[PDB]
């Protein structure tokens, strides 16, 4: 992957890299390495968890669902895989390089912040601090999301709030205005119901 | 550069920095800026021999401790706008032939790379192992443990 | 060019001729139905330095109840209109003994023409179409539920059916563009059938106010 | 006449549907309690098929009234259900894939 | 417009103690510098450079009116913390207000309207070069940044 | 057609504007603050390049061979004094369009040679 | 939407005594194969020349006739400006403007044709519909956007077919023009719903927006839920925010 990586780094270097329909050289740039650290990531996962035993207890623990997911097995075994900013790959914090190991302008697969390492084998130093940076990604988001969920949770409860289905079973808000004629148009309450095929239709 | 490494006219705390694009040079001997130490590399070697560190080892009774390593100039403090102008090594590892030459010219090689951590966070024990988030709930619950 | 104006004259002419059929005006089988071709043999190509000057375009169409009714669909060349111009069609309705008629407008009615409009309720209406509402029926997409205007015998027999005032029904305000499509006034209702995903069908009433 | 609605309502063929019971379930648990055996011949007439759900579907009301605008407004609302219950209900699949007794 | 159109980006100076903006060319002025050339002669290091010439142009245009040391202190006086009642009121006191109030770093007596003149076209200098663009917008966060 | 350029006045050294001579049909260059006039030489006035495609070997320093932070080969030699070392690197431009193309800037003291491929 | 300076590769303003004279190189040619039989210039010809260039990467790419930016330009300004115009046998596009010859029958003129230049490189509008920033062309590959035909076996056909997707969004005119489907069309903004197509599609248009926001997660909420929301916003007869 990461030869692969360089060559297409080397590609345009030299102008060769074609521009896709609708994307700047830079989106087109950042996407073909993006399209070839997922593939590796996505092959090193699925070549971990093939080589887990029956016997093993995070297949025992993913396979029924209990905790976990697929795609931690992945970061434990193989590779932790690309660390995101804001959606895009680590950003350039001083001047055209990431941090002050690497040489201005590196945008090879570990200067802007692709860990090869796996969480048993340990992090490098680098891979350490972009780990860190992805990880503020999420606390960040946790703290701000919740005030904004219990804004809007506010917002639509004390707009609906007497809504109510009377015994017409016609759906009427505290004025008796007419939300509905029948509630949810079937005039059903929505806990007894399942879902199903109709195959009459296809 | 040579007086800040003699502290002769300029304290090592004089901060400067040549950047070349905008042709300018900055020397800040503000109050204030954040410096950490760095080992020195002028050419491939570290600055730091041997005798060097023979004598830290019988630092006790010997009056030869960190000033007189600062006095040398082999450990400088570069503060953050100045590793803009710099090149790391993270270890003297780096700076040994490769045969395939990523930087040779690395102008600063740090101490130990483990130092980047607190206070808090230098209790965990293989922190580089664990999901990131959960050496921040560490130095979260760090602070709360009785003893 | 020549071409489009041809063009955007054979789609505006297309889509009245189904608002006069949706409101239960009598439209023949083959005006609903033309091709440009035939359009274009008609009133001829080429508008400007030709013979469509957009008048002659005038459409009368008769209700389907009442012969005598009708209404007329009236194409000003004007960029803009005006009151003096208003005043020239509104003395051709009373020459002709009508009441209802329709103004496809270029681009914009003069701010002191839409008061002369309301001006008149009873003896006459007037309705202000933009060229480019009448570019493309919306009643067609997708997004717009069938709609219906009942009559005042069905919204009696509704409103007590289920014992609702009249202001108790969601209203539909008389500036939307399915109530001017239909040519809605205020205190009618109109019957919205729309086939849901769990009803597989349902009605709504809309009041227009 | 039904096929032929469910297409308007449903165009992209998603035939997956939220309804209040299961038929498919109770046709199968009417399998079980009463020990149908699929391999016999049944005994369920073909006409006491179709004659019991046109029965039932009079005895599923949601909007209560005998006026023509009621009428109109209970077989909208049931309209998906009785589609969807016409079709494992068929006097077919009853003699051949349930064998209900 | 027709004259947000033809005139293309004007540049505008915000001081300390004034109600609102003033044009930069009539900042020039206050200090001292009567013509065009030594105007554009600290703004603009390299004439050759017709880019930047062109960028500077439009901020002529708009302070063509004051040409006169004077008469441009009395175009500031008249937008300070009060009114002057007298004229020599308020070009008393714009004067005191480029001496004090204005970038103190560089110095705050007397022959400084020199040193202020290099460093204020230094702001307007390097306005510039993000402007063409030939350099990086400062980053808010940089931690080079801060005190 | 060229990025053309300012002229000053030679004695309030002001802003020459330019304006056209009616009897004549000759271009012009006057300030406003004298009668000071001068024939235009150049005959173009306002030129814009909205495509600037722009020449990055203008902008850069030779002086940027110094810098440690930065790349170099010796696949690239130089084209002036045969030089192995060269010390290439991007844009380092906003607005650059798309532009990854390195420029290369000869290494060995006072060559400053500036080459792209 | 392609504003004149989408296309333009660069603009100069020359002082042109005559225009025989030709300052530039090139033009000389054809100035004067136009000047042969000299037409509209009875009047007097101004001396202020305007003279851009048109790349012809992207005059290509949008189908862009030198005749139909002609077209525009004398339409849009009307009979005060004049231009003239290569052949496409010129390696180099160029395009002649000069002001108003019958102004020659304030606001000087290289500073009004000037503010010409920058009125035009925004406002000229050669193609296109205004607000519409891009507009991006693939097949999808989701069963929602894949128009679905029931064949004469009655089975369901997903056919692929190319549709657009525009950055911005003027509705009113998209559905307008020809071969552009009136019935699928649609927006995701809300208002611009309401004002076209009614009350009655903010109602389903509503709930087809939240239920790609909320299932877009995968995570499923039931119907009854979201036609409730959309009927108490909607059912005032105008759009009723939550405020
Ligand atoms: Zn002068
Ligand atoms: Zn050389």
């Amino acid at each position: 992957a990461k030869q692969d990586v360089i060559e297409v780094i080397e590609k345009a270097h030299n102008n060769e890299l074609e521009p896709t329909p609708g994307n700047t050289l830079r989106q087109t740039f950042e996407n073909q390495v993006n399209r070839i650290l997922n593939d590796a990531r996505d092959k090193t996962g699925s070549s971990a968890q093939k080589s887990l035993s029956e016997y093993n207890n995070f297949k025992s623990m993913v396979v029924s669902g209990a905790k976990g997911s697929k795609i931690n097995i992945s970061q434990v075994i193989a590779v932790v895989g690309q660390q995101n900013v804001e959606g895009k790959r680590i950003p350039f914090g001083f001047k055209h390089r990431t941090l002050p190991h690497f040489i201005k302008d590196d945008y090879g697969p570990e200067s802007r912040g692709f860990v090869e390492n796996s969480y048993l084998a340990g992090l490098t130093p680098t891979e350490f601090f972009f780990h860190a940076m992805g990880g503020r990604e999420g606390l960040i988001d946790t703290a701000v999301k919740t005030a904004e969920t219990g804004y809007i949770q506010r917002r639509l409860i004390k707009s609906m709030e007497s809504v109510m289905v009377k015994y017409d079973a016609t759906v009427r808000n505290s004025i008796n205005q007419v939300v509905q004629l029948r509630y949810g148009e079937d005039g059903l309450a929505g806990e007894s119901v399942e879902f199903q095929n109709l195959a009459t239709l296809k | 550069r040579k007086l800040r490494r003699q502290m002769d006219i300029i304290v090592s705390e004089v901060s400067m920095i040549r950047d070349i694009r905008e042709r300018e040079i900055r020397i800040y001997t503000d109050a204030g800026r954040i410096c950490r130490p760095l080992l020195i590399v002028e050419k491939q070697k570290l600055l730091l021999k041997k005798r060097h560190i023979d004598q830290l080892k019988e630092r006790e009774y010997n009056n030869y401790s960190w000033q007189d390593l600062v006095a040398s100039g082999v450990v400088e403090y570069i503060d953050t706008l100045e590793e803009e102008t710099v090149m790391l090594a993270m270890t003297p590892d780096d700076l040994q032939e490769k045969e395939v030459a990523y930087c040779s010219t690395y102008t600063h090689c740090e101490i130990h790379p483990s130092m980047i951590l607190g206070v808090c966070a230098s209790i965990i024990p293989f922190p580089d192992h664990n999901q990131s988030p959960r050496n921040t709930y560490q130095s979260a619950m760090g602070k709360q443990a009785m003893g | 060019d020549d071409e489009e104006e041809t063009y955007r004259l054979w789609k505006i002419r297309k889509t009245i001729m189904q608002l006069c059929h949706d409101r239960g005006y009598l439209v023949t089988q083959d005006g609903l139905d033309q091709t440009l071709e035939e359009f274009k043999a008609q009133f001829g190509g080429k508008p400007s330095e030709g013979r469509p000057r957009r008048t002659d375009l005038t459409v009368l169409v008769a209700h389907n109840d009442d012969p005598t009714d009708q209404m007329f669909v009236f194409f000003p060349e004007e960029p803009k209109v005006g009151i003096k111009t208003i005043k020239v069609y509104c003395q051709r309705m009373q020459e002709e003994n009508i009441t209802r008629a329709l103004i496809v407008v270029q681009q914009g009615m003069t701010p002191s023409a839409k008061q002369s409009l309301v001006d008149m309720a009873p003896k006459y209406i007037l309705e202000q179409f933009l060229q480019q509402e009448l570019l493309i029926n919306i009643t067609e997409h997708e997004l717009v539920p069938e709609h219906v205007v009942m009559t005042k015998e069905e919204v009696t027999e509704l409103l007590a059916r289920y014992k609702l005032r009249e202001n108790q029904l969601p209203r539909i305000q008389a500036g939307d563009p399915v109530a001017r499509y239909f040519g809605i006034k205020r205190g009618q209702v109109v019957k919205i059938i729309r086939p849901s995903e769990t009803a597989g069908r349902y009605i709504t009433y809309r009041l227009v106010q | 006449e039904d096929r032929e609605v469910l297409r308007v309502i449903f165009p992209t063929g998603d035939s997956k549907v939220v309804l209040p019971c299961n038929l498919l379930r109770m046709i199968w648990n009417a399998q079980k309690i009463f020990h149908i055996n699929p391999r016999l011949p049944s005994d369920l007439h073909p006409i006491k098929v179709v004659e019991g759900v046109k029965e039932l579907s009079k005895k599923l009301v949601i909007v209560n009234g005998d006026d023509p605008l009621s009428r109109q407004a209970q077989e909208n609302a049931t309209l998906l259900f009785n589609i969807h219950l016409r079709s494992t209900l068929c006097s077919r699949r009853m003699a051949e894939e349930f064998r209900l007794s | 417009g027709a004259k947000k159109s033809a005139i293309g980006q004007r540049i505008v100076a915000t001081l300390p103690y004034i109600k609102q903006e003033v044009p930069i060319i009539i900042v020039f002025r206050a200090l001292g510098f009567v013509s065009d050339r030594d105007i554009l002669e600290h703004i603009i290091y390299d004439f050759e450079d017709p880019e930047m010439m062109e960028m500077v142009k439009p901020s002529l245009d708009e302070a063509f009116v004051i040409q006169e040391q004077n008469v441009a202190l009395n175009f500031i006086g008249s937008r300070g913390a009060k009114p002057g009642v007298t004229k020599e009121k308020r070009i008393k006191y714009a004067k005191e207000v480029l001496q004090k109030e204005m970038l103190p770093h560089v110095g705050v007596s007397d022959f400084c309207e020199t040193k202020k003149a290099y460093f204020l076209g230094y702001m307007v200098h390097r306005l510039l070069l993000a402007a063409l663009g030939r350099r990086e917008l400062d980053d808010r966060d940089h931690y080079g940044n801060k005190r | 057609p060229g990025i053309v350029g300012i002229r000053f006045c030679q004695e309030c050294n002001n802003m020459l504007y330019p304006k056209e001579d009616k009897e004549n049909r000759i271009l012009l260059y006057a300030c406003r603050n004298c009668d000071y006039q001068q024939e235009a030489d150049n005959s173009c006035i306002y030129v814009n390049k909205i495509t600037h495609e722009v020449d990055e070997l203008t902008q850069i320093i030779a002086d940027v061979s110094q810098d440690p932070t930065l790349p170099r080969t010796e696949d690239h030699p130089c084209q002036k004094c045969g030089h192995k070392e060269a010390v290439f690197f991007q844009s380092h431009s906003a607005r650059a369009e798309d532009a990854m193309r390195l420029y290369y800037v000869c290494t060995a003291p006072h060559c400053g040679h500036r080459w792209t491929e | 939407h392609t504003t004149l300076r989408k296309v333009t590769a660069n603009t100069a303003i020359y002082y042109d005594p005559n225009p025989q004279s030709t300052v530039v190189a090139e033009d000389q040619e054809w100035v004067n194969v136009y000047y042969e039989m000299p037409d509209f210039d009875v009047a007097r010809i101004s001396p202020w020349l305007l003279r851009v260039e048109l790349d012809r990467k992207h005059m290509t790419d949008r189908k862009l006739t030198m005749e139909q930016i002609a077209e525009k330009i004398n339409a849009g300004f009307g009979d005060d400006l004049n231009c003239i115009f290569n052949d496409d046998n010129a390696e180099k596009l160029v395009l002649r403007i000069r002001i108003m010859n019958s102004d020659e029958n304030k606001m000087d003129d290289d500073v009004f044709l000037r503010c010409i230049e920058s009125n035009m490189l925004t406002d000229m509008t050669l193609q296109g519909i205004e607000q519409i920033s891009k507009v991006y062309m693939h097949l999808p590959q989701t069963d929602n956007k894949k128009k679905i035909i029931i064949t004469e076996d009655g089975e369901f056909k997903a056919l692929q077919e190319w549709i657009l997707e525009t950055d911005g969004v003027s509705l009113m005119r998209v559905l307008s023009e020809k071969d552009v489907d009136p019935v699928r069309t649609t927006s995701n903004d809300i208002v611009e719903i309401f004002t076209v197509l009614g009350i009655e599609a903010v109602r389903k248009a509503l709930e087809r927006e939240l239920y790609h926001v909320i299932s877009f997660d995968g995570s499923y909420v039931n119907y009854r839920h979201l036609a409730l929301l959309c009927d108490t916003m909607t059912c005032r007869g105008h759009l009723m925010a939550i405020t």
